[PDB]
């Protein structure tokens, strides 16, 4: 998307990744996990729902209209006929075929956002314990076991806890 | 260990679906959904609304009441199925502006005829044609009225039928064009026939025409089939000194929701509410590619054959 | 202190309004304003347009010269309004194409008529009726000429009209339906009755009808009505030999922006640039779900009525 | 919104700022105060009437037109006259429909957007002065009274004259 | 020396172009490109499509066959251009509904003639005017036959001409107005003419006119031009008894992309795939300013002369 | 744009810059330099193209279509098809309005976020290195030439070599 989340600076998906749309992963004391977000794979399928429920939410009930096929040639009002059909037919065609286009390039523009939303939110938990690996990756400079890293996914990790031993780790 | 890695990221997928954007024409995402219905059932399902096979008889045979449509005299229906293999099996007719005739009888929904009692003075009723027999012996369009001369001459006729009623009557009549000069002399005395029928709101007189037609099984003659609807207070009025089809009665006229099909499609049990030509679609997806033609709570019929919406991210698997 | 705390943020509001969106069906903003004119004033505005009310005077009953439409002479309008509550206090009357001649007068937007002296030999003009009183006395249409026989034989017309002006000219005219044979003979002499008008460029050829319609003030007859426009160059040219209903002169027409709307609404005071059936309603919305029917600059009709454009943020108050 | 930071980690709005669309509150030596901010907020308003100047006062000026109301049943015509002023109705409510949404949708975003820069602007102008401590608020480690909040709302703060008693403050 | 200073940006141009956006009327980008053709070449290109030069014939004028259209009696067309200097050089003659024939024949995109040999009893073919002459001496429509009396009487005329072939068949026929009542007897013995084509499925009756018109090279009459298809199988009836102008054969109906437009414009070798009345234009575009209307591969027309696609970022110069 | 590189926290473009649509331009111990960068500017422009040939793909093959001027006036049926054409026309015209509205509105943003995307690429490579001084400039805080700054154009920039230098330079 336009925001050079997903496709970008994160390399490429996950197909391991099979109980969420955005997950973390990591390497610790404890070995190394895999763990979806909850929260950011609910607001990315909210929204699609939202796309989709907007394009099917009503089909105009329409009963008698105007003849569309013909037999024998009558001229002047036939010609009338078939044109009013074949304006009315591109003007819809045109209609599905931008609506398509614009609703697919919002889909990977939100889808990418909400990749990188959950960057900002894990990195602004964080404080000054971790910098910036790139590829989509922190570097912690304490010891963040499996308790650790809970803490971040529930959006309940406090840095005062590890400040002192972080910040010594970073520039010694 | 002292530090920990924590890396962040998105699923994939190993058969992703192409999409168009505005930017690109062929994008691979996690998964997409069609949005034009392309196929059909095969087959009109008559429940959802109350779907009528006309079989042999158009809707204006059924109409004028030709012998191989006496099933459809006070039969009503949402959606009528003419087919492509239906004839018209009495007197050789034609009718100026006959689509219109066909709509309003199709648009009504209803073929219910409350007949009434005119006053023909000096002619005889229920004349007939070996080219419409009903069973066996000669007979005529069931709803309309054949007259002709009563012994040595034809009187000027003159009749009226006001509408006490509250709704729009909608009354069928015609014109007989013979054969031949012996025979407008023969069937109704008087040399030039004529019919006129006006409303206070309006006036249609016609003139017949004495000629040879091509061999519509046996009969060289025609039949100029017209109609005239009458307002509540209107009052009805015929003036003919000849060449007159007399109406038996009236139709119900009313706003309903109901059309006409030209259709091959069988009819059999089923639940759909939108009905095409090729038979029922599902109305879910908003387009459609199936028919432009269409019944009910329909897709809007567009050219493309298929369009998919993505309904996930972009697809980018691992190398 | 040494610290201090700054926290960024934005404002909000406690009844916020509700939008539609791409994702959310339902979303609160900040603001919104609306898009859609559900709204009207009730009544005409008149400062914009020329809007002219025709009272119990249709389009067609003023331009053919009514007894009761003498005030409609030589005004023009922008926007004529036809009352529902309005008749015809004439002869009984009808026009084939009915439409097309009340679109083309109204397009015209104008009823200014130049009289032309016919040379009329061997027939007498200014003929009446009992059912068309123009103040007491028996009359007429005061645009049509009533020609009958003069004595004893009813000549062959033979008139011709040239079009010396540079622009279309707009001729109406009609025949006499008589209500019996007698009555055939007795103001026409001529037993056969028939009209011709022919341009260079075509020809309108019509035949009456003898017959009894229904009882319309007095006279079972009736007159239809025909128009022939005369471009710059071309001539005008009647061929008749009775029932000639003749045409006392030409209206006036022109490519203007005018029009014709049936309407039972009141024209008061105010200024507006769009007038509807129900009245005039402002035109700063770029939508509107008042009446399908429109006139001037306006705003598009469409099926819904209310339509939220959001002109803030999103809302999300304290707790 | 699709930038995170409208009812994303800024937690809600103010009620009391009535006197611009965003702003800043703080905490110091002299106390507490409230300030709405002149440049986001007007960048905003500038958008919004930008796209309310394109959509009105463009009514097309029509005259006469064919007939929508008819009296009698005329057939095979008639229904045409209904039918193309059925597919203008229908075409034009759909269009109105579609950007009425596509509106909506670039609203909510540049609103959501204004806040973000705003938020980004602060950060900047802060270098190494202050640290992220979590929605949408900065902790400053200097004494920084209202003259001090002053310049950085005017865009005028000099971090080089606070970088020696913050930067200890932050790492001690 | 240990510090740098890495800076980031975008480039810049002298001559950005302006465009319009959702929010902004006129900003200016980079670059930009043109979506709406206004211009044209000003010559209509015909190697793409074969482009027929109509010259001082129309359409109907080349079909019914006029002396100076000899050169169009077995040419076709993918698009036919009628030239407003266009002139009917033969006898004078009205249609009712003349456009319907006129596109009839554009959409068939041909005027290929097959003559029939139909049986003339007691009647006279090959009938002339002065008013139309075929290089100096007196003649008449080549498609068309015109019948007159043959020594002291006019007999009923009847002949039958089946359709054996499989596709619709175009007979173009007509009924003649004679100028006086001694002219009617003169020419056609009987005193009521009349002509009654008729098919299977329908009829066409018709009667003539005995009446001056105004002077067209030499005559006071008129004659109503008519067409009738026959389908597969149907069968074609004409039973007159006067004033017949019979057909000499029919045209071969097809279901083809052809044309007709009314232009004045030059027509030079040149490739081109779309048409319009100013000459050809290129369809590189997805819009265009020129004129709606078009033929072939075009873009649609709009209201607007410019609507400029940005191609490039904003321009943001230096101070 | 709505992401405030262009036009926002940018200053302006360059006109010097001919090369390309984004680049570099930097200070160090050989002198001056400008440097247009290749991937990011021929993402854009693949953007660009890709919308041209999206709207320049497909013109519709039309033939024998309805009369649209006429001579002679008819009244009833010469009115429809006047309105037939007449409301085609507006429709169409709106549709191209519209088209080239959100287009060109999207066109500023992707090109915005394009800037925004290669300055945050460039952070994320300097780590603590590097800090912030506004108007998308970085105060590098160490001995880096016209090598040093290839690795930074290339993406190979390994700020641990310099990291010690860096890390003295900032807070000393
Ligand atoms: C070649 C030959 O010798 N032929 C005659 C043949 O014409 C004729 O048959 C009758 O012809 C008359 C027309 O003069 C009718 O067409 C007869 O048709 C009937 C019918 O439909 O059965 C009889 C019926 O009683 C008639 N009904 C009325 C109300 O008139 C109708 C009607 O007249 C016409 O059909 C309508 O045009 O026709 C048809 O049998 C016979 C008998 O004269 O003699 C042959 O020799
Ligand atoms: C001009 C004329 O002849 N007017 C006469 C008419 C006509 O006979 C009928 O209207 C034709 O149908 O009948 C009466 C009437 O209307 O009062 C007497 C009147 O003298
Ligand atoms: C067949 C024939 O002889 N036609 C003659 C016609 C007819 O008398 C009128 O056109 C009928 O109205 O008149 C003239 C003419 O048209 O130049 C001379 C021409 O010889
Ligand atoms: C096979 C597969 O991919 N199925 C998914 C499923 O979530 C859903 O039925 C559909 C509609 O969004 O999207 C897709
Ligand atoms: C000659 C004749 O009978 N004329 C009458 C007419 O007077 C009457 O108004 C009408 C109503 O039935 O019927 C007819
Ligand atoms: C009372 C009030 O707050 N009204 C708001 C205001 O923003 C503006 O007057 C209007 C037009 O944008 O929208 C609404
Ligand atoms: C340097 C450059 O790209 N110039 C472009 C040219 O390619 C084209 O004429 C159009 C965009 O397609 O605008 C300008
Ligand atoms: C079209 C064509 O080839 N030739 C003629 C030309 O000779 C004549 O001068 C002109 C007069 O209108 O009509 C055309």
């Amino acid at each position: 998307g336009i925001f050079g989340a997903i496709a970008g600076f994160i390399e490429n998906g996950w197909e391991g990744m099979v109980d969420g749309w955005y997950g973390f992963r990591y390497q610790n004391s404890e070995g190394t996990g895999q763990a979806a977000d909850l929260k950011s794979t609910q607001a990315a399928i909210d929204q699609i729902n939202g796309k989709l429920n907007r394009v099917i939410e009503r089909t105009n009930e329409k009963f008698h209209q105007i003849e569309k096929e013909f037999s024998e040639v009558e001229g002047r009002i036939q010609d009338l006929e078939k044109y009013v059909e074949d304006t009315k037919i591109d003007l819809w065609s045109y209609n599905a075929e931008l609506l398509v286009a614009l609703e697919n390039q919002h889909t990977i523009d939100l889808t990418d956002a909400e990749m990188n939303k959950l960057f900002e939110k894990t990195r602004r938990q964080l404080r000054e314990n971790a910098e910036d690996m790139g590829g989509g990756c922190f570097k912690i400079y304490h010891k963040c076991d499996n308790a650790c890293i809970g803490s971040i996914r529930n959006g309940t990790y406090d840095h005062y806890i590890y400040r002192d031993e972080a910040l010594n780790n970073r520039f010694q | 260990n002292n530090t920990a890695t924590l890396c962040l990221g998105h699923h994939a997928v190993a058969n992703g679906t192409l999409v168009k954007t505005i930017t690109d024409d062929q994008i691979e995402v996690t998964n997409a959904t069609e949005l034009v219905q392309s196929i059909s059932i095969g087959k009109i399902c008559n429940n959802s609304y109350r779907v009528l096979d006309g079989r042999n008889c158009t809707l204006i045979d059924a109409m004028l009441g030709d012998p191989h449509c006496d099933d459809f005299q006070y039969e009503n229906w949402d959606l009528f199925i003419e087919r492509s293999s239906a004839f018209s099996n009495c007197y050789p007719y034609d009718i100026p502006d006959y689509a219109s005739l066909r709509s309003i009888v199709a648009s009504s929904g209803t073929l219910e005829f409350t007949a009434e009692g005119f006053t023909w003075t000096g002619v005889t009723q229920n004349g007939g044609s070996g080219a419409c027999k009903r069973g066996s012996a000669d007979s005529f369009f069931s709803r309309l009225n054949w007259l002709t001369k009563s012994g040595n001459s034809y009187p000027i006729l003159n009749v009226t039928m006001p509408n006490n009623k509250n709704f729009d009557k909608l009354y069928i009549w015609g014109i007989h064009h013979p054969s031949s000069n012996k025979e407008q002399t023969k069937l109704y005395i008087q040399e030039s026939g004529r019919v006129t029928v006006s409303t206070e709101r309006s006036q249609q007189t016609v003139i017949p025409n004495i000629g040879s037609r091509p061999w519509v099984r046996g009969q060289s003659g025609r039949i100029s089939i017209y109609w005239t609807i009458v307002k509540p207070g209107d009052i009805l009025m015929i003036n003919s000194n000849g060449n007159l089809v007399a109406p038996r009665g009236y139709f119900k006229l009313r706003t309903g929701k109901s059309s006409v099909m030209r259709s091959d499609a069988l009819i059999d049990t089923c639940v759909s509410e939108c009905i095409t030509p090729n038979g029922s679609i599902p109305n879910d997806k908003p387009f459609q590619n199936v028919n432009k033609i269409t019944y009910g709570k329909c897709p809007k019929y567009i050219r493309q054959n298929t369009l998919k919406l993505a309904t996930g991210m972009r697809n980018v698997p691992e190398k």
